[PDB]
């Protein structure tokens, strides 16, 4: 399993590895990276899809440093009008897009926190792929 | 290089799977051959020759450079090409030659320039034509969509149409029968010359995130006139850069206009007023609105003509006071911002659903509250805290009500449900209820659907509470943590054919209890801890019995009540799963099907 | 057991007995008489305690056609600076007071409506008196 | 006629029984002789000869017409007498004579008509006098007061009296040290004229339902100019006639005076404003409303020095947004109004309690919520719905936290308690919660009471969530619905000494869970189904057990695991009610005591 950086910062060290058989790539950006003590900046996103960006949502199993959390069900991209423009590709249809994100009012703490995201969309509702992030942590 | 065969010699998908010539070796009659992401650099004619019958055909990402003359010859009852991706430089005429019946076609993020030298002319039955993500210049139409009838929707947006004169859409003039939902979306614009659109019919218009300033948006709306489009669609896209003021004047002109379902997608500015705002936008039999914060107002209430109202996703500070003489649904579901009720008046209202906003009601639910009388459904499920003060008075018609998982108070100190004669469901699951009064569900005479898995009971003693309701036919009771039942409960239910009683805390079976049940099919008992009996007078269940599960709870495998263990390979026309009921009891006797260890003793 | 009137209406003929071993007498009146079904009106009390009207609460143990509800606990006067003035009374002082009320909202139906009323008060909570209220209803 | 003996000897109580003559038949040495309701009409020199000791005396509706001179002579240590509802239309000079020590004395609805002509100047030691419900007339205090030192109550309410004059009270002025916690209340009075309350003090005053109109209360609050009550109480009472206007110039005049405070107990009417009104009540260092109707009003932000804020029972439309720079307890309870919160500055605050109102927090609890940094205590219990976005950042100093009864939110999505370590208490019971998270009590170093009954568990199985909590002391788990415990749940916790595990679904006892707990005491297991071990492996239990509550279990009373029940004749020593421990299982054996059925098997 080959690793994927994405950004240091202060107190994170953010990275992923591939879940499922198949290994689609896909691009993921973020600036500046997030502080784990709220943050704000902008993620750019750069991907082909193998199926229709349509009813994405995201599965995601929480890891608090060998405690789970409940699972966590995200969804992007309801039907008619979505909030996005991405959510309307097809197939081969290059999606390039940027997407701004902030939080603020939590407390963590250190260890390895870990996230298995798994995206699914489609007709049938088969999965996009799976991700597995791995975010460690120590406050200054 | 194996082709999955999804569907036994009918469809066959080969992704990914490196090709570069098309799977001949392939059984003779298919349909739905998926191709997508094999290189194909370049197609030649009658390529698909070995699948005479095709009905879906998918060239996704197949880099097409190329498309010669005649290709697909052979090749009817092909109803869909989606053409997604290929970069095709060099269409010849005449290709897409012999389609007889084709109705999809999907060209998308394949290099075009224009429509008039687009080979589709002789094309009928051609319903959809997606062209999106495309470089497009001027939306002139071409002359051959005269003879192209059966086109219905037509999208082409994100493309790079500048602006609009008025012999543009000189066609369009000459179509007694013409629907066409067109929609230009992300379309920088930044002019529409007056009367270009004019004597024109859609049956829907989006024009989302294509105005970069208020005067821009103003005075193309002006562009507009006389359209008669029968769907607008307004907004920008969370995605993007957007604009940075709205108010007022902005969106007038938008009445020369014949509208008749509108709505606003998306709004980053905190808009502060509805009205002189959204002025000409009455008379529209559906308005709605989503995404978009309008925080701090008082003034809602106004006369408008709005047969269809819905507010999805939307922010708030207060709850808005709504006053619609003319008003028959409404969504406000998913909202976030104001946490409250305060009673709203809607005369004519027959549709309310008020579903994961979280608000609160002190007020409860009463024909005060809603103004209205003839309210047929009610969905107030997901919310906060719900506080019974009133019976449901003057709402005597209304066959649908859900609450699940808010939280109800007081729900045991009165009849909550005495007026409602008319009700077939409820739904009162897994609110934090605590059932103490004999009288809880009296009052509901015609229900059928009852669910409340979650509730406690007094207790844990399941009271005679199921009187009166004689048509009940489905029961949910599970993890209300029951551990004895009133020998007589379940009387007076002769059509209640599914009877959940699983995930509580029993201890001993018996028949006695469902000895008169004349209707009932499934008896579900599987997360008990059920162990042995009364004694073995337990009897054949009724005849209607046709499932018995259970499954999944503890055993005690020794010498006595092993008449109870008799009495389980008593039926075995009844039971379900005899793989995961086993033994628990000894330590020897581990994981053991009951029905199985023959023993005498 | 001697019967204790109160009033007619419409839909309710209010009455009450003792419960416990004294008997000491009370005098309540309402005007006008509650129509079950959302009233207003006066309560006129004429008392004479044998204990402190301090800390004073009802224990109301509803019964609804032979149903029995649960336990009610209604707290008239809480220690300092009650709404009140009655609830300044001792022992052997007359109190002869006056309270309005009024409620709507709420259906009922027929049948044998009981309520057993139990006063406590005093610096030792001991109780007051009982009564026993029977409300018939029969809506026109 | 027997005198019941409340206390041996020491104290007869003879009530209704009736006397028409002093029970002289009763022990000699007697404390706190009830004798009320007995029909003494007339009373003689030295009635209570009989009793030399006496410390309480009551007289209460013995309809004592007059009290003959030189009684109660032989009698003293007799600290309270209590002549209420007694008419004495001739009280004799001289009477009250023999009274040593005499300090409470209560002569409530007796006939009086002043206070020049009442026998009570000799007295000493005397320090309450009620005098209420009566008939005087003028407020003029009569001069033995002056020899009447030591009075610290005087409560003449529900008097006729009129009005007051100037060289009424010329006592006091002639007072060193006076306590006099005065309280005029229903008093029908018009006129005030000035300078009559002067240089005077008091210690409290009382004037509520007094003034029949604005004009009225206006003026006579000119009355009383320089007056310097320590704490003032105007009002109504809810019972009677009340005031039909109150707005900004009433209340006025007020000013003139020295209160430090302040206290309005009731107002009919639905006031809508607070500033230009209460003005001249600033700088009082404990301000207070009760009961008072302000619903519609936008303008709570202003600066007030009000070391003590308290809004008892009060009702609004919003959540009034206080700024008070100086505010250090504030008491918001049993509120009826506005459902919502908001945040408030109270920038040195200390102490806080939201209870019983039901409100509702969607910006949850955080120093961004509340303003202030040194909150010791906070009680949100018993509120509405409570939603978790911040766990408290900024409050690093909160010894007490009650949540009892809410409705919590997103409670295992993180570590909600992550901030507070100086926390003692932590009241969490009966929020609707499914601990799912094994990292739920994090960062609660210092809590040593943890109460927790009624909170779900997931899949009811205990898990590992009482680590790093070392000084827990006392544990509540109760209607947890636990049907197994991990074998290592309850180390690291060796502080524990009670032990709450009852009322949940339990059928096998064992000691292992146990085998290392050195402060246990109390281990309780009453509401369980427990028949039957692991096998006989179970242990000894601690030492420092010293109870072990095993009642209102079932049992299962046959030869097999009659080990089980020798196991529990192990411990007599360490048993606690062996009458509701008996048999269940069989049918002859019903109701028996286990350790008393003595079989072989
Ligand atoms: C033995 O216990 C089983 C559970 O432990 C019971 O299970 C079955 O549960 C299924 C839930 O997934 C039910 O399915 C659903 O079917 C209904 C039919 O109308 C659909 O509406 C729902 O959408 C659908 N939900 C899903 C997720 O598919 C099965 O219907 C139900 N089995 C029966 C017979 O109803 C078994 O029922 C129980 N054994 C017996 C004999 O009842
Ligand atoms: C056998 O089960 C009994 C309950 O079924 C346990 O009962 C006792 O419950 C009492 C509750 O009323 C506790 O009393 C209270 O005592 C505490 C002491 O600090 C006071 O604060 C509370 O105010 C008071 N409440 C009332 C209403 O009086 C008893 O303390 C408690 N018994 C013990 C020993 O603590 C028995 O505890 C249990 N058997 C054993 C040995 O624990
Ligand atoms: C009676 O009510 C209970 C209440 O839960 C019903 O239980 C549900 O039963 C289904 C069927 O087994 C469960 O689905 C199981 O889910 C797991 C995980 O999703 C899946 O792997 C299994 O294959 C199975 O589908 C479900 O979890 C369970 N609970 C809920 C909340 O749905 C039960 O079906 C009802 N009985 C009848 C006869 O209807
Ligand atoms: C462990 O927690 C439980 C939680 O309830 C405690 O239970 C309470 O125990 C007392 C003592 O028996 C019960 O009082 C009983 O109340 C009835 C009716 O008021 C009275 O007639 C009895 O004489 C007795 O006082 C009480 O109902 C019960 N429940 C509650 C909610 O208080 C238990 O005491 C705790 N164990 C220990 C050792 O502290
Ligand atoms: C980004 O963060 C990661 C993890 O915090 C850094 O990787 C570590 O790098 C240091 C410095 O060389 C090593 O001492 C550690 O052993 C590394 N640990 C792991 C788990 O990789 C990385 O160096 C950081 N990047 C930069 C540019 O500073
Ligand atoms: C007040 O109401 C009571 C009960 O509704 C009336 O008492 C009944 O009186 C009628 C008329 O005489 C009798 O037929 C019933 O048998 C009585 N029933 C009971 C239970 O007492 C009473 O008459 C009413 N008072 C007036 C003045 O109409
Ligand atoms: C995405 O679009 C931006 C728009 O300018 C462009 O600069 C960028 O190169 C695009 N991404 C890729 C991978 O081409
Ligand atoms: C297009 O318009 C015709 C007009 O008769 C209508 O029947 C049809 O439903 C419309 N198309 C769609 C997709 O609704
Ligand atoms: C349902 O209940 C109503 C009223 O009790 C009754 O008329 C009807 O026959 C019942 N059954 C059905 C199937 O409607
Ligand atoms: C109670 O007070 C009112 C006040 O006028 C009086 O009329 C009435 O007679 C009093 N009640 C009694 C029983 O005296
Ligand atoms: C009366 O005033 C004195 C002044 O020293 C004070 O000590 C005393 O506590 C006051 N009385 C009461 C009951 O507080
Ligand atoms: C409580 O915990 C604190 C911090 O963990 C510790 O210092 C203290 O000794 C413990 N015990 C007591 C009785 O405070």
């Amino acid at each position: 399993q080959k690793q994927y950086w994405v950004c240091n910062s202060s107190d994170a060290s953010i990275s992923y590895t591939y879940c499922d058989k198949m290994q689609y790539p896909i691009s993921i950006n973020v600036n500046p990276c997030i502080e784990l003590k709220g943050s704000k900046g902008l993620l750019h996103i750069f991907y082909i899809p193998r199926r229709d960006l349509k009813q994405l949502y995201f599965n995601l199993y929480i890891t608090v440093n060998t405690m789970n959390l409940p699972k966590r069900k995200e969804v992007i991209c309801r039907g008619s009008d979505d909030d996005y423009s991405f959510c309307r590709a097809l197939k081969g249809e290059t999606v390039n897009t940027t997407i701004s994100f902030s939080f603020k009012g939590i407390k963590f703490s250190k260890g390895k926190y870990k996230c298995v995201v798994e995206a699914i969309s489609g007709s049938p509702e088969e999965m996009l792929f799976c991700l597995e992030f791995v975010i460690l942590h120590q406050p200054n | 290089e194996p082709c999955v065969e999804v569907v036994p010699n009918i469809t066959y998908q080969c992704m990914e799977l490196n090709f570069y010539k098309i799977p001949d070796n392939l059984p003779f009659s298919t349909k739905n051959l998926d191709l997508s992401f094999n290189p194909l650099r370049h197609l030649g004619s009658y390529s698909f020759f070995s699948f005479p019958e095709l009905q879906v055909l998918d060239l996704s990402r197949c880099e097409i450079q190329t498309i010669e003359d005649g290709a697909y010859q052979s090749l009817s009852h092909l109803s869909t090409l989606i053409l997604t991706g290929n970069p095709i430089q060099s269409l010849a005429l005449g290709a897409f030659s012999g389609l007889s019946s084709l109705q999809k076609l999907v060209a998308v993020e394949t290099n075009l320039a224009s429509l008039e030298n687009f080979p589709i002319g002789h094309l009928k039955t051609l319903k959809e034509l997606n062209v999106a993500h495309n470089l497009i210049q001027s939306f002139k139409l071409p002359e051959y969509f005269s003879n192209l009838t059966n086109l219905e929707h037509l999208d082409l947006s994100s493309n790079k149409i500048q602006s609009i004169y008025c012999t543009d859409l000189r066609v369009l003039h000459q179509m007694p029968l013409l629907n066409l939902s067109l929609d230009l979306s992300l379309n920088p614009m930044n002019f529409i010359q007056p009367g270009a659109f004019k004597e024109i019919r859609l049956h829907k218009l989006t024009l989302r995130n294509n105005f970069d300033s208020l005067n821009v948006m103003k005075t193309c709306i002006q562009g507009l006139a006389g359209l008669e489009v029968h769907r607008l669609v307004l907004g920008e896209f969370r995605n993007e850069g957007n604009l940075e003021k709205f108010d007022k004047s902005a969106l007038e002109g938008l009445c020369n206009l014949t509208i008749e379902e509108f709505r606003l997608a998306y709004l980053d500015y905190y808009l502060d007023d509805i009205i002189d705002l959204f002025n000409c936008l009455t008379n529209v039999s559906s308005f709605s609105l989503v995404s978009v914060t309008i925080e701090r107002v008082k003034d809602f209430s106004y006369n408008f003509g709005w047969q269809h109202l819905e507010l999805v996703n939307c922010k708030f500070g207060q709850f808005p006071t709504l006053k619609l003489k003319s008003l028959k649904r409404l969504t406000f579901t998913s909202n976030k911002g104001g946490n409250a009720f305060s009673e709203v008046d809607l005369p004519s209202l027959e549709f309310l659903d008020l579903s994961r906003n979280g608000l609160s009601f002190k007020g409860c639910c009463s024909q005060s509250d809603f103004g209205t009388t003839s309210l047929k459904y009610l969905d107030l499920s997901f919310n906060g805290v719900i506080t019974m003060s009133s019976n449901f008075l003057g709402l005597e018609q209304l066959e649908h009500l859900d609450f699940q998982h808010s939280n109800l108070k007081q729900m045991s100190e009165f009849s909550v449900f005495l007026s409602l004669r008319n009700l077939i469901y409820l739904d009162i699951s897994h609110t934090h209820t605590r059932v103490a009064f004999n009288g809880i569900f009296n009052g509901l005479s015609s229900l059928e659907v009852l669910k409340m898995a979650g509730n406690s009971f007094q207790e844990n003693f399941l009271p005679d509470i199921f009187t009166e309701l004689r048509n009940l036919t489905f029961l949910d009771l599970s993890q209300c943590q029951l551990e004895q039942l009133s020998p007589t409960a379940f009387n007076s239910l002769s059509s209640l054919q599914v009877l959940n009683m699983s995930h509580n805390n029993f201890f001993s079976l018996d028949t006695f209890p469902y000895k008169c049940l004349n209707s009932l099919q499934v008896l579900d008992y599987s997360l008990n801890h059920i162990m042995t009996s009364k004694k073995q007078e337990l009897q054949h269940f009724p005849s209607s019995l046709a499932f018995l599960n259970l499954t999944q709870n503890d055993f005690a495998c020794t010498c006595e009540h092993q008449s109870f263990l008799q009495w389980i390979k008593d039926q075995r026309q009844l039971l379900v799963e005899v793989e995961r009921m086993e033994c628990a009891t000894p330590s020897d006797k581990q994981g053991m099907p009951v029905l199985s260890l023959n023993i005498t003793c």
